[PDB]
């Protein structure tokens, strides 16, 4: 306690470091939701990527489909000099082939989503780290001045008081 | 300027009075050979027809006789007796045309009259005919409500005539939409079918625009059910809620093919204890917390009744003492999510229990004590006429009664008196009741053999219906005695309980229970965690029915670890 | 003690036991 | 309850689990005031 005995200074002292000990534990808590709203994120997307994955091997399933489709019964659909038959899988490859286009976009899209919120989960994860020692390190210092500072004529509604400021 | 009211109501009566004795008539509208005389001043100040054409300065402003064609007599009838009052007497049956001659006279008083009238009566009758008529007539606003409500409705009328009678517009604008309420997207399919179809001499150039606008190469919901259900449990919620989101929109599944099972918490609890009257639905498959709007106008004590179409609605209600005792009606939609203001009720219904008994709700007492001919009346709900008839009213003042319907028969077991509650003979055949006089017994939807655990005591009585029996299981499982918090839900048509008997703590503790009715044992199904789901009240509105989460405020607003062993 | 007075056991009852 | 939760029989048990508590803090208090007595005896005995 800065070897000081005013007892009213040395109570002035323990409200100021109340104060900061207080902050901390708000921004703990916060970053705490912060960590589980990270979670649930990274969560809701490993599951929205394998879905991406899934559906992208489907849909490859039906372009190996369409060259089954080119040897099954294709051969009543190409060779009477008719287009607009065939466009019940002419018309849907095409279009199937700008999907899977479209959707790797989406991929990279997901993504770079994901690069950038773990960036931007990683630069304040990093914080933690690093408030952590410094929060534990406050919290013992209080410990001890809880030893003799608070037996110097202070009483516990003071110190709750005190705990609200 | 406050300016004068008093010589203006004096004026107007003077001027009808004048009116109707044919004083200082000058001009003589021949509609279809009928005659109609009246004053230029007053049409000209009504419509802003008469006003151009009146003050054009040629010979309709000279000339005493003019005819007016393509009106109604009675529409014009009606126009004037609004010219010389204000006053308009609108009805289902004449308000198309009214609109029409308003439309072609450009009254916009009797216009925005007869445009929020028809908004406030679209049904799921006349929907496709007033979307056609709002297009035809180009009303914006009318027309985007009956869109909406064509998507809500859509495989339930998508089989009226007026709907294979539609342009080719309606048909793109409809079928492009991904709001369609379809749990397949066959029925699409044959929807467009059966359209081009109907007229095919005229519509075979437009076969190519009807399949360009039907998603064939979607596969929604048909690729999870081709490589597995593997995943958390039921995490198939979670990928419609994901994939959908991100999609091109002409591969997207259609909002019906993202209706779910959803807890819709009526009047819940939130942490928050000043939001001890609000909302926050539920999905029991995908585990997550969202946010609800059931207060409408801070309107409390009211009662959910979710159709079979999955519509939300509630009857009575209280605004806070400006509790001020009011009756406006609400809708809860499931697109919007919006609750509809429509014709208020003749008797404040206080937290009432309505079920759609034969597709029909039913004011089932749910009221207070103090006249049977006042409190404890059940009321019929017109759905074309959106009028509220009473009917035969329950003798006795019956609180806390849940109201199940069995085999289209509303079956409500009382405190110790059950009736046979007829739909249709409207009677009160004392059915076989129990012994223990006591309400709060919570019942949902369990089929045959309904189940009133509850009396604030928690006996699952078996209420066996078809063979007319009384059987009983045995009791939830607590303590030396836990409190009686019995919340009987129907999650996916089955026999399940949100029991919140506060135990540890933890606000309460809501464990959802398994009944058995084949082995007539005691297990629980599963154990809603209280990290997210916290103070939810003990006895208020959980109804379960199939609800869009893209739609639903997707709020958890509820941070689940806590309790740091940092200390 | 969530069992006993959850079942109904008064605070003034549960004194008389605390004072035999 | 002791397996015995019946209302009157739960509450009965009860009664009886006051009794034993109640024994317990009267013999606990009272082996507190004999370490403290021994505390000021050994203390008295070696001051002597």
């Amino acid at each position: 306690v800065v070897k000081e005995d005013n007892i009213e200074a040395v109570g002035k002292k323990l409200h100021e470091y109340n104060t900061q000990f207080q902050e901390k534990s708000r921004e703990y808590d916060r970053l705490y939701e912060e960590y589980t709203r990270t979670s649930q994120e990274i969560q809701m997307k490993r599951t929205a990527i394998e879905a991406f994955n899934e559906t992208i091997k489907i849909f490859e399933e039906q372009c190996q489909t369409q060259e089954r489709y080119s040897k099954e019964y294709i051969e009543k659909f190409k060779r009477e000099g008719n287009e607009k038959e065939i466009q019940r899988i002419m018309h849907n490859y095409d279009k199937l082939k700008s999907r899977i286009s479209e959707i790797i976009d989406s991929r990279r899209r997901l993504e770079e989503d994901l690069k950038k919120q773990a960036a931007e989960y990683r630069e304040i994860d990093k914080r933690m780290n690093s408030i952590k020692p410094d929060l534990i390190q406050l919290r013992k210092t209080r410990d001890q001045y809880l030893m003799w500072l608070t037996q110097k004529g202070v009483r516990q509604k003071k110190l709750n008081e005190w705990l609200g400021n | 300027r406050q300016i004068n009211t008093e010589y203006a109501v004096s004026l107007l009566e003077q001027l009808k009075l004048f009116y109707e004795q044919q004083l200082f008539t000058d001009i003589v509208l021949i509609v279809e050979g009928t005659e109609f005389p009246c004053h230029k001043m007053v049409l000209a100040t009504c419509s802003s027809y008469f006003r151009a054409m009146f003050m054009s300065g040629l010979s309709e402003s000279k000339q005493t006789h003019v005819h007016l064609r393509n009106v109604d007599a009675a529409t014009l009838q009606i126009i004037i007796t609004y010219a010389y009052t204000g006053n308009l007497a609108m009805n289902d049956s004449t308000v198309e045309q009214l609109y029409e001659t308003a439309c072609f006279l450009q009254v916009e008083d009797v216009l925005q009259r007869c445009r929020e009238y028809l908004i406030k009566k679209i049904n799921a009758e006349n929907c496709v005919r007033l979307l056609s008529f709002a297009d035809l007539f180009s009303c914006e606003e009318l027309k985007q409500s009956a869109k909406r409500m064509v998507e809500h409705k859509f495989t339930a009328v998508y089989h009226q005539d007026a709907f294979m009678q539609l342009s080719h517009d309606l048909l793109i604008d409809i079928l492009s939409s991904d709001n369609l309420n379809v749990e397949k997207e066959e029925t699409v399919r044959e929807a467009a079918m059966l359209w081009l179809e109907y007229n095919t001499e005229s519509r075979s150039q437009y076969l190519s625009s009807v399949l360009s606008q039907i998603r064939i190469d979607a596969l929604s919901e048909v690729t999870q059910r081709a490589w597995f259900q593997g995943l958390p449990p039921n995490d198939k919620s979670v990928v419609v809620q994901g994939l959908y989101k991100d999609m091109p929109k002409f591969f997207k599944p259609r909002l019906g093919m993202t209706k779910e099972e959803m807890m819709i918490f009526i009047e819940a609890s939130s942490e928050n204890p000043c939001s001890l009257y609000s909302s926050v639905c539920y999905s029991p498959q995908a585990e997550k917390v969202y946010k609800l709007c059931s207060p409408p106008a801070d309107l409390h004590k009211v009662g959910t009744v979710v159709t079979p179409d999955n519509d939300i609605y509630i009857a009575g209600g209280q605004v806070p003492l400006k509790f001020r005792t009011v009756n406006c009606f609400y809708w809860f939609d499931a697109q919007q999510n919006t609750w509809f203001p429509k014709t208020p009720m003749l008797f404040v219904r206080i937290k009432p229990s309505l079920v759609c008994c034969e597709g029909y709700i039913y004011a089932i007492g749910g009221d207070s004590v103090g006249g049977e001919l006042n409190r404890r009346t059940v009321e019929r709900y017109d759905t074309e006429k959106d009028e509220w008839t009473m009917v035969s009213p329950l003798p006795c003042a019956w609180q806390w009664s849940a109201a199940v319907v069995v085999h289209d028969c509303i079956y409500v077991m009382t405190l110790n008196l059950m009736y046979c509650y007829f739909p249709r003979s409207d009677s009160w055949v004392e059915m076989a009741m129990r012994q223990t006089s006591r309400s709060f017994a919570s019942a949902a939807a369990f089929g045959d053999k309904i189940f009133y655990i509850g009396g604030l005591s928690v006996t699952v009585e078996i209420y066996d219906v078809n063979k007319n029996e009384w059987k009983m299981a045995a009791n939830i499982p607590a303590k030396r005695y836990s409190d009686p918090c019995v919340r009987a839900v129907v999650i996916s048509n089955s026999l399940c309980v949100f029991m919140r008997e506060t135990h540890l703590n933890e606000r309460a503790k809501y464990v959802t229970y398994q009944y058995d009715l084949e082995l007539d044992r005691w297990s629980l199904r599963q154990h809603i965690s209280e990290r997210v789901l916290w103070d939810l009240g003990r006895d208020f509105r959980c109804t379960v029915g199939k609800l869009y989460p893209s739609c639903l405020e997707e709020s958890p607003w509820k941070p689940p670890t806590y309790l740091f062993s940092t200390d």
